[PDB]
RNA sequence: UUAAUG
RNA sequence: GUCUACGGCCAUACCACCCUGAACGCGCCCGAUCUCGUCUGAUCUCGGAAGCUAAGCAGGGUCGGGCCUGGUUAGUACUUGGAUGGGAGACCGCCUGGGAAUACCGGGUGCUGUAGGCUU
RNA sequence: ACAGAAACCUCCCGUGGAGCAGAAGGGCAAAAGCUCGCUUGAUCUUGAUUUUCAGUACGAAUACAGACCGUGAAAGCGGG
RNA sequence: UCUUGGGGCCGAAACGAUCUCAACCUAUUCUCAAACUUUAAAUGGGUAAGAAGCCCGGCUCGCUGGUGUGGAGCCGGGCG
RNA sequence: GCUUCCGUAGUGCAGCGGCUAGCACGUUAGGCUCAUAAUCUAAAGGUCCUUGGUUCGAAACCAUCCGGGGGCACCA
RNA sequence: GCCCGGAUAGCUCAGCUGUAGAGCAUCAGACUUAAAAUCUGAGGGUCCAGGGUUCAAGUCCCUGUUCGGGCGCCA
């Protein structure tokens, strides 16, 4: 008998895009994670100068945005539907959370913008359990427990119990 | 392979920090100062006023520092309102403006002061303060501690401050932290006060969901349907609830019956039947390695 | 020549002890201090505010001002021909009380109790603080065995 | 070359090792500080024999090199080339210095570094040999040949123990048959009853 | 104006 | 027996894993209308009470690590004062007191102050 | 996904192994570090004390006091 | 152990297998530090060993103050 | 030993933390020529002596290391 | 400290409050078989920085930052 109280839901979604490039590029990108969520995304700046790829410090490279919810679990159904609802070993992270990456936006079902262009962006699915806000609140902080962890395993069976999808070793 | 940060020497170079800092209840920053009092006023009581807003009950207390432990002169309990008259509600801005009146008038009824430093009756939610009444015995002063709740515009602990302070507190406070308090244009609002005091935003959140819809009003307000709270009757409920409080102030304890003594806890193991477990565990082992080869 | 500094070789002596770094204990701060008390000076380099100087460290004197956070002390300074009595502002976390004073109390009370009692009997009981005297002669009790026969050890050479 | 051992024959200055502080300092000649059949186990080298050391005083790297190679010598023509173990306990670190006169004289005299020493207590161990239980007059000669490279006065001593180990011969034996003692290479690892029943269960499995 | 050699 | 709120000394209180929690409580939890703050009601704030001890939390266990306290190390290393003591020196021995610290081997694993509950 | 030893995001461990302008030492974790919001206590005036010391200055600092102020809801903190 | 790799070996290749050799990780082991330290002496440096001290009763305060609260200063006695 | 300076393509030099390191020659390739040269058009090529530090960033700024070059070495 | 000159396109210099000019340099077209020599157009101006007068300032006015040229020297 499951206790109701363990029952593997998802905290969030990370959406990311990284263009490399502030100005133009990064504004369409946000326009790009607008148009997906309903929302505002925040910019993320650089930590130090690399002159190699052409980026300097507290300068715009990325954007970012954390969906919750059900518009999470919407997205995330439609990220599995572009990615055939298979991933690999590999993009299971030893915590319990997994993430993967589309190649270009117009799979998700969003119509092009010519002005816009194409973006693609990065999903990051941080799975959750009831009892997770103990860490990061303000009142009563706190390790969650080695019972109330989320390990590889338990990803993979909520994964295939919930979405079907297949795991395949690479 | 990497090297493990917890290893034997990071357990013997690692300090551990204060009880209530590993708990997480204490900010010792905001102790220091607070809780001290200056060096020429020579073990003078310095009074803080506790505020704590739990899940189901909201706490408020009085203390000043001694060296063994801080004294609770006098503290005060939501889970006391159903003797006066608040059955339900136990948790919101309007039961914490309850305890804190509660507070303040038990506190003056154990000095002797219920009939000088009457307070607010009539209350509106302007900007008061108690002032000191000369050939008085002088009004009784304190110092807020509020702990590690965010301190907005809005809270519960500004509630139960604004009930000492109807109550009869002299509380040195600023009409920001109230709700009413518009942030742009910066002017207080004392009839928005008076609404969240008397609890008219519950009221209004309870018209809109019996609008809405009757699902979300019976999952949200079930036991305001259990004891038959409607909206015309909560403001009068808690004109009725202040009056009880003003009335009244004096706590009564609970009778305590003789003990069963019984021991629900589980007691600790001692030596020789560790030398024993260990004893069988190894005897076990060897028993088990003769019976398998 | 040596620096004429303030923390000139203050290394290890206002620097904490082995984990009891961090937050400064709050009894020693809410403890009070009244005027003339025997008050011994240890510093602390955790509040870098009021503190005393490292001839003083160590120094044992007598309050004579309270102030808010802080109170003076007069120390007894030996400076190259005799000793001055001078005053210093020390901060609270600096301070103790020295317990000098108090078994000193604790000693005249009990000869206070001790002349208030049997002074209507008459027995002269004394109330000075005698030495370690001589000791008494005694009977060593060598009941059953002999005293054992210490034999010294012959040399062997361990390393 | 550099200077005779009558100069820093005795422990002067404090201990003055290479560090942040004290840099440019050439490279000492010992390095390799063990030889013979390192690569063995605690059981089939019984016999040890130590050099102690019987005054306060300092020896040289050059020095430790020269009875390093003249106990290597004669250990290869006595046990051959694989039934010996030495090892140099006498690690160099004391930076000794030299104030070389090409004319300012004494005169801001602080030297610059020469080269290293090891700080020698009394009762300590210089070299020590471990060897079968039939080469015990062979390792008394080679120290005996040792002890002419270095100054001062130090004794031959045939230790107790088992090889380079902290437990006795008569005792060894009988813990390593009620695995008290693990052999571990040169060491030897002491399991007490302080650990978990875990490592009990995984030594008696 | 420059333009040397086999 | 035990919890909550505020604490004192700040590991005998910490850390890793496992087991049990009756009642009040503490929490997990349900939503964003109002006060409030974020990309996001995740944090904070607000309004609650369908479910739950899964987790935090409380108690206990680990021939557990760490920590605290003793023995051993050891009257050892060291050291106040002394000698027309030794030795070429290095250093060592003695008279007179004082006296350690590793490795190794035992024991323990929070007490307590104020106010208010629960086991009626 | 491009993305690689290194561009961005998330989770876990992380007693400080980072940072606090500099030389080094001490100190510091809901801070003394980082980011925000507001300010100019880096303002005026007496006296006392420490340090260097002869117990003389200068420089630096330490507690207070009288005023005007900043911030915070307040305790308080601040006169570089 | 694959956490990675230099030379091969049977492999088109494959954390599939394979002897390794290198850094890394875990239990050890030898020798140290004036500008390292968990511990830690001997010697030493402060303070107290009473009349300028206790136990009483009462006034004053513009300081601090739920409270003839706290603190300080004055008095009048008793204790050798 | 003391004080000082330099160390950049193959060679001789420049270079005001943010370059594609610059000029000449050398080199290679192609034209011109009967060939060669010269001439014309292209191109390749810097471990910025070594280590570290400051810096968002170091060919340079700071420290040491290994090379090199001058000036001093004195009255008795 | 005083007085007077300049600081304007990569460089050297003019500019009388109402597309900033002359020359060298670069690029792009002629010429020559081609560079160079010589023509032709085009690009390039933080007018040292800020403030003030005026409808409008590179110009007029002080305030400062660099660079010469001469004077003057009680902490
Ligand atoms: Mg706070
Ligand atoms: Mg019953
Ligand atoms: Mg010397
Ligand atoms: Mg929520
Ligand atoms: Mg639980
Ligand atoms: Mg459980
Ligand atoms: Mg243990
Ligand atoms: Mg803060
Ligand atoms: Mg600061
Ligand atoms: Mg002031």
């Amino acid at each position: 008998k499951e206790n109701p109280m363990r029952e593997l839901r998802i905290r969030k979604l990370c959406l990311n895009i990284c263009v490399g490039e502030s100005g133009d590029r990064l504004t369409r990108a946000a326009k790009v994670l607008e148009q997906l969520t309903g929302q505002t995304p925040v910019f993320s700046k650089a930590r130090y100068t690399v002159r190699s790829f052409g980026i300097r410090r507290n300068e715009k490279i990325a954007v970012h945005c954390t969906v919750r919810g059900a518009k999470a679990e919407e997205i995330l159904e439609k990220g599995l539907k572009v990615r055939e609802y298979e991933l690999r070993k590999n993009n299971f992270s030893d915590t319990g959370n997994f993430g993967f990456g589309i190649q270009e936006h117009i799979d998700l079902g969003i119509k092009y913008d010519p002005s816009i262009g194409i973006y693609g962006l990065d999903f990051y699915v941080v799975l959750g359990r009831p009892g997770f806000s103990i860490a990061d609140k303000k009142r009563r902080t706190g390790c969650i427990g080695a019972k109330h962890r989320i390990s590889k395993e338990e990803a993979m069976r909520w994964f295939q119990q919930k979405y079907d999808g297949i795991i395949l070793p690479g | 392979f990497v090297k493990v940060v917890k290893n034997k020497a990071y357990f013997k170079r690692y300090q551990v920090k204060f009880r209530r800092r590993r708990e997480g209840k204490t900010d010792y920053y905001a102790r220091k100062r607070l809780v001290i009092q200056d060096k020429n006023k020579y073990n003078t009581p310095k009074y803080r006023m506790i505020v704590r807003v739990t899940n189901r009950d909201i706490i408020c207390q009085i203390a000043y520092a001694r060296i063994e432990g801080d004294m609770i002169v006098c503290a005060a309990y939501a889970h006391e309102l159903p003797k006066y008259g608040v059955k339900v509600g136990l948790t919101n801005y309007a039961a914490a403006y309850c305890t804190g009146l509660l507070l303040a008038r038990r506190l003056l009824n154990r000095f002797g002061m219920d009939k000088i430093y009457e307070g607010q009756v009539e209350v509106t939610g302007d900007e008061y303060n108690v002032e000191s009444i000369d050939g008085q015995p002088g009004a009784f002063t304190c110092y807020l501690d509020a702990g590690l709740a965010r301190t907005t515009t809005g809270n519960k602990v500004f509630g139960a401050l604004k009930g000492a302070v109807d109550g009869g507190l002299s509380i040195p406070h600023s009409t920001k932290r109230f709700p009413g308090y518009d942030s742009e244009s910066k002017e207080f609002n004392a009839e928005v006060h008076r609404k969240h005091i008397m609890g008219q935003n519950v009221a209004d959140y309870m018209r809109y969901l019996m609008e809405e819809d009757e699902d979300a009003y019976k999952k949200q307000f079930s036991q305001y349907i259990k004891n038959n709270v409607t909206p015309d009757m909560m403001e009068e409920m808690y004109k009725k609830a202040h009056a009880a409080i003003r009335e009244n102030p004096v706590y009564e304890k609970k009778p305590k019956r003789e003990v069963k003594k019984k021991r629900w806890n589980r007691p600790k193991m001692s030596l020789a039947q560790k030398k024993d477990r260990v004893a069988q565990k190894k005897a076990s082992f060897l028993r088990a390695q003769e019976r398998a080869a | 020549t040596n620096t004429k500094g303030k923390r000139r070789g203050t290394r290890y002596m206002f620097s904490r002890p082995f984990r009891k770094h961090g937050v400064v204990p709050l009894a020693t701060y809410m403890r009070i201090y009244k005027k003339g008390d025997i008050v011994d000076i240890k510093g602390m380099g955790t509040v870098q505010k009021g503190m005393p100087h490292k001839c003083y460290h160590g120094k044992t004197g007598r309050v004579y001002n309270v102030t808010q956070h802080a109170v003076g002390i007069v120390v007894n300074k030996q400076v190259k021909g005799k000793i001055l009595a001078k005053r210093i502002n020390v901060r609270i976390e600096h301070i103790k009380h020295s317990k000098s004073r108090d078994s000193f109390l604790k000693r005249v009370k009990e000869n206070d109790q001790k002349k208030k009692e049997a002074k209507e009997k008459g027995t002269w009981v004394q109330l000075k603080r005698q030495p370690a005297p001589p000791r008494e002669a005694h009977f060593v009790r060598t009941n059953g065995k002999e005293p054992e026969l210490l034999e010294p050890i012959p040399y062997e050479f361990m390393a | 070359g550099r200077r005779p051992a009558r100069c820093y024959r005795y422990c002067k200055n404090k201990p003055y090792p290479k560090s942040r502080f004290c840099r440019g300092v050439p490279d000492a000649k010992i390095r390799i500080f063990d030889l013979g059949r390192k690569k063995a186990k605690v059981d089939e080298f019984p016999l040890c024999g130590h050099m102690v050391s019987d005054e306060y005083e300092q020896l040289s790297s050059e020095a430790l090199e020269a009875a390093r190679i003249c106990a290597n010598k004669y250990m290869v023509k006595s046990c051959g080339k694989d039934g010996f173990h030495i090892r140099v306990r006498l690690h160099p670190f004391h930076v000794i210095r030299i104030n070389k006169m090409l004319q300012t004289g004494m005169r801001g005299a602080f030297g610059k570094p020469q080269g290293t020493v090891a700080r020698v207590h009394i009762g300590q161990v210089i070299m020590s040999i471990r060897t079968k239980l039939q080469n015990k007059e062979h390792v008394v000669e080679a120290l005996r040949r040792a002890k002419f490279k270095f100054p001062g006065r130090q004794k031959i001593h045939i230790s107790k123990k088992w090889g380079f180990t902290k437990f006795n011969a008569d005792e060894f034996e009988d813990m390593v048959a009620e695995k008290r003692l693990i052999p571990d290479g040169c060491g030897v690892k002491y399991i007490p009853n302080r650990g978990p029943l875990d490592k009990w269960r995984a030594l008696h499995s």
